[PDB]
RNA sequence: UGAAGACAUUGUCAGGUGGGGAGUUCCUUUAGUCCCUCGAAAUUUGAGGCUAGAGGAGAAAAGUUACCACAGGGAUAACUGGCUUGUGGCGGCCAAGCGUAGCGACGUCGCUUUUUGGAUGCGGCUCUUCCUAUCAUACCGAAGCAGAAUUCGGUAAGCGUUGGAUUGUUCACCCACUAAUAGGGAACGUGAGCUGGACCGUCGUGAGACAGGUUA
RNA sequence: GACCCUGUUGAGCUUGACUCUAGUUUGACAUUGUGAAAAGACAUAGGAGGUGUAGAAUAGGUGGGAGCUUCGGCGCCAGUG
């Protein structure tokens, strides 16, 4: 149909959900409101019918469609300046008289400068060419500044397939120490390599076992850092296939993949350290079946380990409740990440203190 | 709107 | 490597040889500058392992990991010429 | 993983000696009371700390993937290879240097090799094949190769003429992407 | 399909960095003013049509030297559904088998009867789970070299 | 103080909008307002249709008397229409 | 007899790896009973288990490629010659025949393809002759062709048939006169005249160099 | 020009047995005592508690429950969940 009239029917259902009380109809309810909601931004938008539920009883109604916008809509592009060979202000500067548009990234972080546009391929310049800075995210520069790794100690990063999080995680500990970087497949696993060589790290191992292995395989390390695979409802510009292609058996089964790897990283980690045991836990989702029923997993299965502070800057802090489900008061601490609020992919953080 | 003014990494510049 | 050890025998020397490579380092600062202004700013400071105090060799020792923090000890050095010194060291690093 | 023998470490120090000066340095315990070492995973070579290696020994062979820095490949002949991997201890420990302008530095970056028209920095007193690395006049390492001429017959060179040929650039970054 | 994607272009459409690397016929001649003696026949340009995806890319040296014009490089594809009869332009993800010649499967060279990979994201084919469809298999049935067009069908 | 007026066609109307954007000025259509400030908004009007037209009649008829003035006004139509296709094009916003 | 110090060191099990040393010749897929175990969620799943097909003399090296560099060998050694020109390809429907399902013209529908108005990477002058695929001049047919100026088409080669701007050059676009300022052929040498390298040798092999020799 | 093959080379892919084990490495237990200063988990007796969205409103949760009664306010019912 025409969906010009089913978007100007979307913000007419908004309007009326808001203000039912004064504006309704003579016999139409809440539920109805809603359900008409659920199909028009359905049709408009393309998602299928149980992650668009999802979504919309996760979401307020106008936080929602800014959501979904933000969903649509790409985000501007983003560079990581790899300490290790260079510095902010020297790299910007070159990249300003190679013809390249950078502003600062923010006041968060103090490693990043966000690309606008450019006349030369960013893909191509030599400094890149020699590693001077990464094509990262801002959604996962978060993760390594939740699991600051100090100088010489052991650090598993659990899948590594980009490098970024590996290589932002070797930069702070100044090539010192050893980082366990495994990765599931090997196709990714090149990519892996190319990175961290371009990028200079002596630290590093790749490996490509199973990540529910690493406590039988090494076991015992420092700090522990786990990107889990997750169904990715925050990188829906990205990666459109995500709209539809995940039902009720993927919000099944990716949970219990992410919980089996939480145990893992839990096991792993060493509670007697003299510098850190910490392990930070993020998902590229916005899926409370996915981010915090698993945080609770492990705090309800392994008492042995703590929610901590993440000292991430920004954000709208974590769900405490939701719907029939109560969790620990402990999670609202883990703070959450959504493309609307801020122009950053919507990812979870979570972070953990072993003691026994 | 529905955005923190304080970090909302824009399109234009600046 | 030799600017910082030297700052360092600088605050562990007689005065006269302190003003002595005071001047020494005020004429290499003078000569070479930017290519070793990152050793007196924090934030051109590479990252790229921990400075070696004890090393055998001048490379193994990896200076460009560390900054120059003797100025806090020479501006407080009892001798006024070795203070003199010392400022003329920081307004020749300002005017680089 | 294993430790290279005799004949391996010379054809590897062979190559390391060919493109640079100092190598009790790379070989030299450091602070800590460690060393680095040389092992072969596959075909590779790979130049990375002991305690690395011996904390990466519980990996499956099949499951290693990566140790420390990629020095090269050794052939079926038996002929040692360096890489754009190798590029960076080559950096530290130079022989020969030799500086490329932009607009040859990008040449360089597609895989070209060098020719007067685009240096504008040399070494002197440097033999007809040495070693010499690809800088620009920023200092940011580019590459690694072998002079075409010697420094007095690239100074009397045509300026449309080679004067280091290409044996290595950071492209290949963009290959195995 | 084609208002859906209009729609989409006419509002989702925010500025966004986009510039396409510099062409391998500009590339080979920067290599050939790097290096003086050129062998005899050390070029060869692929006359044949060819898809390559990416705007830059450096290719081994294996394939170093075989040369594809952007003037034969194509992007999209006629695909005709049979079962739902039905022709769409849709863009090729990759080229998977060359019936002709491996070294043309690898460079992308683009032939009769040639299977590639077709996004099917606008058609919204159902699978038995249920699923929507994303990448199909597509035999192109037409000489792409004779005419200025690739029409492939749907192997459905 | 300085006056400033531009006349504007319907083609020359996106560069209108450009100007808009380079000065971060707001547009007021017609009379949307009833006091806008024409020194800090870019107030976009017609004219008087009362005198335009004796006005335009008046060019008419000098046209159509004076020779001269039609031979330039022939001119100055063929340098529009290559000025047009030479010029700078616009925005697609 | 002194010093260090409850940390090391050391020992026993459970494990990971082991291209080194000694001896001998486990996982993944498929189909099934809904038969058993473990993990998750509650009103269902995932991983194993069983049945029997398919995969993974031995650290010496081995096998392989429509690929690369060098070296060599073999076939091929020019090539178009009732060739060329104005109307795209793919798939469906339809469809006379033929045929007893297969082949299938013209149309129509879908993609390219829509709801508001630079390309190019050997060229350029004077003169002769021929073609018509005709720009003008001559004569016709049609067109809202009132007149004027025209548009399309037909017969027609008797007669005429450019110049500026830009570019390395050309065309396109644009600018000017003019009745108009058409396109081509002179037959693998495109009318007549004129003008603007490969073989060896030495030394390196991750690329090549030689005022080294020889030669059509 | 181009095509086929051969030798060397480069790029790439595959194979390169099994059982113990040196080396290497992880975890647990043990020698092994006397005290003091802190933290955690177990032991009671107590005290304070529950704010995703919507709902008027800070809904631990479950059970019974249509009448309750400091006898005027509530329930129920209508939502909203």
């Amino acid at each position: 149909p025409d969906l010009q009239m089913l978007r100007t029917r979307i913000t007419d259902t908004i309007r009326v959900l808001e203000d039912f009380q004064n504006l309704a109809e003579e016999g139409r309810s809440r539920a109805e409101y809603t359900n008409q909601l659920l199909k028009d931004i359905c049709a408009y938008y393309g998602y299928n019918e149980y992650l668009a539920e999802k979504l919309l009883n996760l979401f307020p109604p106008r936080e929602a469609f800014a959501f979904f916008e933000a969903n649509e809509t790409p985000r501007p592009v983003v560079i990581r300046t790899n300490t290790l060979r260079t510095h902010r202000r020297d790299l910007a500067q070159a990249l300003i008289n190679r013809g390249v548009t950078l502003e600062p990234v923010g006041k968060w972080s103090k490693v990043g400068l966000q690309v606008f546009d450019s006349k030369v391929p960013l893909g191509a310049t030599p400094e890149y060419l020699a590693g001077h800075y990464i094509l990262q995210a801002a959604s996962s520069f978060l993760p390594v500044m939740a699991l600051c790794p100090q100088e010489n100690e052991r650090c598993l990063d659990m899948a590594a397939a980009p490098g970024g999080k590996t290589t932002h995680m070797a930069a702070l500990m100044k090539n010192t120490g050893v980082i366990f970087a495994n990765d599931p497949s090997k196709s990714r696993a090149k990519g892996l390599i190319g990175n961290i060589h371009r990028l200079g790290v002596r630290n590093t191992i790749v490996c490509n076992y199973d990540a529910r292995e690493f406590p039988r395989v090494i076991g015992g390390f420092d700090r522990v850092l786990l990107d889990a695979p997750c169904s990715g409802t925050g990188v829906i510009c990205k990666d459109p296939s995500v709209k539809t292609n995940r039902d009720a058996k993927d919000f099944m089964q990716l949970p219990h993949t992410q919980k089996q790897l939480l145990l893992a990283a839990i096991d792993s980690c060493n509670h007697a350290s003299k510098t850190g045991g910490y392990i930070v836990y993020s998902t590229c989702s916005v899926c409370v079946e996915e981010n915090e029923e698993v945080v609770n997993y492990a705090l309800s299965r392994r008492p042995n380990v703590k929610l901590v502070e993440t000292g991430l800057p920004f954000g709208k802090e974590g769900f405490t409740s939701y719907m029939g489900k109560t969790f620990h008061p402990s999670l609202k601490l883990t703070r959450r990440f959504y493309p609307h609020l801020y122009n950053v992919d919507g990812f979870f953080v979570a972070k953990f203190k072993k003691i026994g | 709107s529905f955005a923190d003014p304080e970090v909302y990494m824009s399109y234009t510049p600046r | 490597a030799f600017c910082k050890q030297l700052m360092t025998l600088a605050l562990q020397v007689p005065e006269k040889s302190s003003q002595a490579i005071l001047g020494l380092l005020q004429d290499v600062v003078h000569t070479h500058g930017r290519k070793v202004a990152a050793l007196w700013n924090t934030e051109e400071r590479k990252g790229d392992g921990t400075y070696k105090p004890l090393s055998e060799t001048v490379e193994g020792s990896n200076p460009f990991t560390t900054t120059i923090w003797e100025g806090e000890l020479l501006r407080k050095h009892y001798c006024p010429k070795v203070r003199e010194g010392l400022k003329a060291m920081e307004k020749e690093l300002r005017s680089i | 993983m294993r430790p290279l023998t005799d004949q391996e470490m010379k054809i590897v120090l062979d190559k390391l000696a060919n493109y640079m000066t100092d190598l009790k340095s790379l070989i030299a315990p450091l602070e800590d009371g460690d060393r680095y070492v040389f092992r072969m995973q596959k075909d590779r070579v790979y130049y990375v700390k002991l305690s690395i290696a011996n904390i990466a020994t519980c990996v499956a062979r099949d499951k290693l993937l990566s140790l420390g820095t990629c020095l090269g490949k050794m052939t079926k002949s038996g002929k040692f290879r360096l890489h754009i991997t190798a590029l960076p201890i080559l950096a530290q420990n130079a022989r020969y240097k030799i500086w490329v302008k932009d607009n040859g530095a990008q040449p360089f970056l597609y895989g070209s090799n060098i020719v007067k028209a685009h240096v504008g920095r040399w070494t002197e007193d440097c033999p007809e094949h040495s070693g010499c690395v690809v800088y620009n006049m920023a200092d940011i390492p580019l590459g690694f190769g072998v002079t075409a001429r010697s420094t007095a017959e690239a100074r009397r060179l045509d300026p449309t003429g080679i004067v280091c040929f290409r044996q290595a650039d950071c492209g290949e970054y963009l290959r195995d992407e | 399909i084609k208002n859906k994607r209009a729609e989409k272009a006419a509002r989702f459409s925010v500025p966004i960095p986009k510039v396409r690397g510099i062409s391998e016929e500009e590339m080979f001649k920067v290599v050939k003013t790097g290096k003086k003696t050129h062998k005899k026949g050390w070029k060869r340009i692929v006359t044949k049509p060819t898809f390559v995806g990416p705007d830059f890319t450096r290719r081994p040296v294996k394939y170093e030297r075989f040369i594809r014009p952007m003037g034969l490089r194509y992007k999209k594809a006629n695909v005709t559904h049979p079962t739902l009869n039905v022709t769409v332009q849709l863009p090729i993800l990759s080229v998977k088998k060359n019936p002709s010649n491996p070294l043309y499967t690898q460079l992308g060279v683009l032939t009769k009867g040639t299977i590639i990979e077709v996004n099917v994201s606008d058609l919204g084919i159902v699978t038995a789970s249920g699923k929507i469809a994303w990448g199909r298999y597509a035999q192109i049935t037409n000489n792409p070299e004779n005419d200025g067009c690739v029409n492939a069908v749907l192997l459905v | 103080r300085g006056w400033a007026y531009a006349l504007v066609r319907e083609s020359d109307l996106p560069y209108l909008l450009d100007l808009q954007l380079f000065l971060g000025r707001r547009l007021v259509l017609g009379r949307e307002e009833k006091d806008p400030s024409f020194a800090r908004d870019i107030v976009v009007g017609s004219l008087k249709r009362v005198e335009l037209e004796n006005n335009v009649e008046w060019v008419n008829k000098v046209l159509h008397e004076n020779e001269d003035i039609g031979a330039l006004k022939r001119v100055t139509a063929k340098a529009e229409k290559l000025y047009m296709k030479t010029r700078n094009p616009a925005s697609s916003q």
